[PDB]
Protein backbone atom coordinates (compact mmCIF):
# COMPACT_ATOMS: atom_id res chain seq x y z
CA UNK A 1 0.00 0.00 0.00
CA UNK A 2 0.97 3.62 0.53
CA UNK A 3 3.03 2.90 3.63
CA UNK A 4 6.31 2.13 1.87
CA UNK A 5 6.35 5.69 0.58
CA UNK A 6 5.90 7.06 4.09
CA UNK A 7 8.47 4.82 5.81
CA UNK A 8 9.45 1.19 5.94
CA UNK A 9 7.32 -1.19 3.91
CA UNK A 10 4.59 -2.99 5.86
CA UNK A 11 2.98 -6.13 4.47
CA UNK A 12 -0.80 -6.02 4.14
CA UNK A 13 -3.29 -8.31 2.35
CA UNK A 14 -4.49 -6.97 -0.98
CA UNK A 15 -8.23 -7.20 -0.28
CA UNK A 16 -7.69 -5.12 2.86
CA UNK A 17 -5.96 -2.40 0.83
CA UNK A 18 -8.80 -2.39 -1.69
CA UNK A 19 -11.22 -1.90 1.20
CA UNK A 20 -9.21 1.06 2.48
CA UNK A 21 -9.07 2.62 -0.96
CA UNK A 22 -12.84 2.35 -1.04
CA UNK A 23 -13.03 4.18 2.30
CA UNK A 24 -10.94 6.91 0.71
CA UNK A 25 -13.79 8.00 -1.57
CA UNK A 26 -16.80 7.50 0.69
CA UNK A 27 -18.25 4.04 0.11
CA UNK A 28 -18.63 1.76 3.12
CA UNK A 29 -16.04 -0.96 2.77
CA UNK A 30 -18.39 -3.92 3.20
CA UNK A 31 -19.62 -3.25 -0.35
CA UNK A 32 -16.23 -4.49 -1.54
CA UNK A 33 -16.39 -7.97 -0.02
CA UNK A 34 -19.94 -8.80 -1.08
CA UNK A 35 -18.81 -8.12 -4.66
CA UNK A 36 -15.11 -9.11 -4.62
CA UNK A 37 -15.24 -11.75 -7.36
CA UNK A 38 -17.18 -9.51 -9.73
CA UNK A 39 -14.78 -6.60 -9.36
CA UNK A 40 -11.81 -8.86 -10.01
CA UNK A 41 -13.25 -10.19 -13.25
CA UNK A 42 -13.81 -6.64 -14.43
CA UNK A 43 -10.26 -5.54 -13.62
CA UNK A 44 -8.61 -8.38 -15.54
CA UNK A 45 -11.09 -7.72 -18.34
CA UNK A 46 -10.59 -3.96 -18.47
CA UNK A 47 -6.80 -4.18 -18.53
CA UNK A 48 -7.19 -6.63 -21.40
CA UNK A 49 -8.82 -4.00 -23.57
CA UNK B 1 -9.20 -11.12 9.36
CA UNK B 2 -11.66 -9.21 7.18
CA UNK B 3 -14.71 -9.65 9.40
CA UNK B 4 -16.19 -11.49 12.37
CA UNK B 5 -19.32 -13.68 12.37
CA UNK B 6 -21.46 -13.97 15.51
CA UNK B 7 -24.97 -15.28 14.68
CA UNK B 8 -24.76 -15.65 10.91
CA UNK B 9 -24.47 -11.89 10.71
CA UNK B 10 -21.16 -10.46 9.50
CA UNK B 11 -19.60 -7.53 11.35
CA UNK B 12 -17.09 -4.93 10.19
CA UNK B 13 -14.82 -2.58 12.14
CA UNK B 14 -15.88 1.05 12.30
CA UNK B 15 -12.24 2.09 11.89
CA UNK B 16 -9.00 0.20 11.93
CA UNK B 17 -8.62 -3.57 11.71
CA UNK B 18 -8.78 -6.77 13.73
CA UNK B 19 -5.63 -8.54 14.92
CA UNK B 20 -4.76 -11.39 17.28
CA UNK B 21 -1.63 -12.79 18.89
CA UNK B 22 -3.33 -16.20 19.00
CA UNK B 23 -4.79 -15.72 22.47
CA UNK B 24 -7.63 -13.27 21.84
CA UNK B 25 -8.91 -10.99 19.10
CA UNK B 26 -8.63 -7.21 19.20
CA UNK B 27 -9.47 -4.15 17.12
CA UNK B 28 -6.89 -1.42 16.66
CA UNK B 29 -6.35 1.78 14.75
CA UNK B 30 -4.21 2.02 11.66
CA UNK B 31 -1.00 3.94 12.33
CA UNK B 32 -0.29 2.95 15.95
CA UNK B 33 -0.70 -0.14 18.11
CA UNK B 34 -3.41 0.40 20.71
CA UNK B 35 -5.73 -2.59 21.17
CA UNK B 36 -9.22 -2.36 22.62
CA UNK B 37 -11.90 -4.95 23.33
CA UNK B 38 -14.32 -5.73 20.50
CA UNK B 39 -17.73 -4.09 20.92
CA UNK B 40 -20.96 -3.35 19.07
CA UNK B 41 -19.93 0.31 19.36
CA UNK B 42 -16.79 0.40 17.22
CA UNK B 43 -18.28 -2.19 14.83
CA UNK B 44 -21.31 -2.34 12.59
CA UNK B 45 -23.43 -5.02 10.96
CA UNK B 46 -24.18 -5.53 7.28
CA UNK B 47 -25.43 -8.61 5.47
CA UNK B 48 -24.93 -12.28 6.27
CA UNK B 49 -21.68 -14.16 6.73
CA UNK B 50 -21.77 -16.56 3.78
CA UNK B 51 -20.93 -14.01 1.09
CA UNK B 52 -17.67 -12.68 2.53
CA UNK B 53 -14.37 -14.47 1.83
CA UNK B 54 -12.08 -15.49 4.67
CA UNK B 55 -14.27 -14.74 7.68
CA UNK B 56 -13.44 -16.06 11.16
CA UNK B 57 -15.84 -17.33 13.81
CA UNK B 58 -15.67 -15.54 17.16
CA UNK B 59 -17.83 -13.68 19.69
CA UNK B 60 -18.75 -9.99 19.84
CA UNK B 61 -19.16 -8.52 23.32
CA UNK B 62 -21.93 -6.11 24.30
CA UNK B 63 -21.32 -3.89 27.37
CA UNK B 64 -25.02 -3.24 27.95
CA UNK B 65 -25.55 -6.71 29.45
CA UNK B 66 -23.80 -6.08 32.82
CA UNK B 67 -25.54 -2.70 33.12
CA UNK B 68 -29.08 -3.86 32.31
CA UNK B 69 -29.05 -6.19 35.34
CA UNK B 70 -29.47 -3.24 37.73
CA UNK C 1 -6.04 10.86 34.68
CA UNK C 2 -2.42 10.33 35.73
CA UNK C 3 -0.47 11.25 32.62
CA UNK C 4 -2.30 14.01 30.73
CA UNK C 5 -1.43 17.47 32.03
CA UNK C 6 -4.23 19.93 32.75
CA UNK C 7 -6.98 17.39 33.35
CA UNK C 8 -10.05 18.63 35.24
CA UNK C 9 -12.75 17.08 37.42
CA UNK C 10 -16.29 17.24 36.00
CA UNK C 11 -19.55 15.30 36.01
CA UNK C 12 -20.22 13.21 32.90
CA UNK C 13 -23.87 12.46 32.21
CA UNK C 14 -25.06 9.12 30.87
CA UNK C 15 -28.31 8.75 28.87
CA UNK C 16 -28.85 5.38 30.56
CA UNK C 17 -29.62 7.06 33.90
CA UNK C 18 -33.24 8.19 33.21
CA UNK C 19 -34.22 4.72 31.96
CA UNK C 20 -32.28 2.46 34.35
CA UNK C 21 -35.54 1.62 36.17
CA UNK C 22 -36.41 -1.01 33.54
C1 LIG D 1 0.74 -14.47 24.78
C2 LIG D 1 0.12 -13.32 25.55
O1 LIG D 1 0.79 -12.68 26.29
N1 LIG D 1 -1.28 -12.99 25.39
C3 LIG D 1 -1.85 -11.84 26.18
C4 LIG D 1 -3.13 -12.26 26.80
O2 LIG D 1 -2.89 -13.37 27.69
C5 LIG D 1 -3.73 -11.12 27.58
O3 LIG D 1 -4.99 -11.53 28.12
C6 LIG D 1 -3.95 -9.90 26.69
C7 LIG D 1 -4.46 -8.75 27.53
O4 LIG D 1 -3.38 -8.04 28.06
O5 LIG D 1 -2.71 -9.49 26.00
C8 LIG D 1 -2.05 -10.64 25.28
C1 LIG E 1 -16.22 -23.92 9.29
C2 LIG E 1 -16.95 -23.45 10.54
O1 LIG E 1 -16.34 -22.93 11.41
N1 LIG E 1 -18.37 -23.65 10.67
C3 LIG E 1 -19.07 -23.17 11.91
C4 LIG E 1 -20.32 -23.93 12.09
O2 LIG E 1 -20.00 -25.32 12.32
C5 LIG E 1 -21.13 -23.42 13.26
O3 LIG E 1 -22.39 -24.07 13.26
C6 LIG E 1 -21.35 -21.91 13.18
C7 LIG E 1 -21.97 -21.46 14.48
O4 LIG E 1 -21.27 -22.02 15.55
O5 LIG E 1 -20.11 -21.17 12.97
C8 LIG E 1 -19.34 -21.70 11.78
C1 LIG F 1 -5.09 -18.06 2.49
O1 LIG F 1 -4.51 -19.22 1.70
C2 LIG F 1 -5.02 -20.52 2.15
C3 LIG F 1 -4.49 -21.60 1.25
O2 LIG F 1 -5.25 -21.65 0.08
C4 LIG F 1 -6.55 -20.56 2.13
O3 LIG F 1 -6.98 -21.81 2.66
C5 LIG F 1 -7.14 -19.45 2.95
O4 LIG F 1 -8.57 -19.41 2.74
C6 LIG F 1 -6.60 -18.12 2.59
N1 LIG F 1 -7.04 -17.13 3.63
C7 LIG F 1 -8.06 -16.16 3.30
C8 LIG F 1 -8.51 -15.15 4.34
O5 LIG F 1 -8.53 -16.16 2.21
C1 LIG G 1 -0.24 27.81 32.83
O1 LIG G 1 0.85 28.84 33.04
C2 LIG G 1 0.97 29.26 34.44
C3 LIG G 1 2.14 30.20 34.57
O2 LIG G 1 3.32 29.54 34.20
C4 LIG G 1 1.18 28.08 35.37
O3 LIG G 1 1.11 28.55 36.71
C5 LIG G 1 0.14 27.01 35.18
O4 LIG G 1 0.56 25.82 35.89
C6 LIG G 1 -0.07 26.63 33.76
N1 LIG G 1 -1.34 25.82 33.68
C7 LIG G 1 -1.28 24.38 33.75
C8 LIG G 1 -2.56 23.57 33.67
O5 LIG G 1 -0.23 23.84 33.88
C1 LIG H 1 -10.73 14.78 41.06
O1 LIG H 1 -11.26 13.42 41.49
C2 LIG H 1 -10.39 12.72 42.44
C3 LIG H 1 -11.12 11.51 42.96
O2 LIG H 1 -12.06 11.93 43.92
C4 LIG H 1 -10.02 13.59 43.62
O3 LIG H 1 -9.11 12.87 44.46
C5 LIG H 1 -9.36 14.85 43.15
O4 LIG H 1 -9.06 15.68 44.30
C6 LIG H 1 -10.24 15.61 42.23
N1 LIG H 1 -9.46 16.79 41.70
C7 LIG H 1 -9.54 18.05 42.39
C8 LIG H 1 -8.76 19.25 41.87
O5 LIG H 1 -10.21 18.16 43.36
Amino acid sequence: GWTFGAGAALQIPFAMQMAYRFNGIGVTQNVLYENQKLIANQFNSAIGK
Amino acid sequence: APAICHDGKAHFPREGVFVSNGTHWFVTQRNFYEPQIITTDNTFVSGNCDVVIGIVNNTVYDPLQPELDS
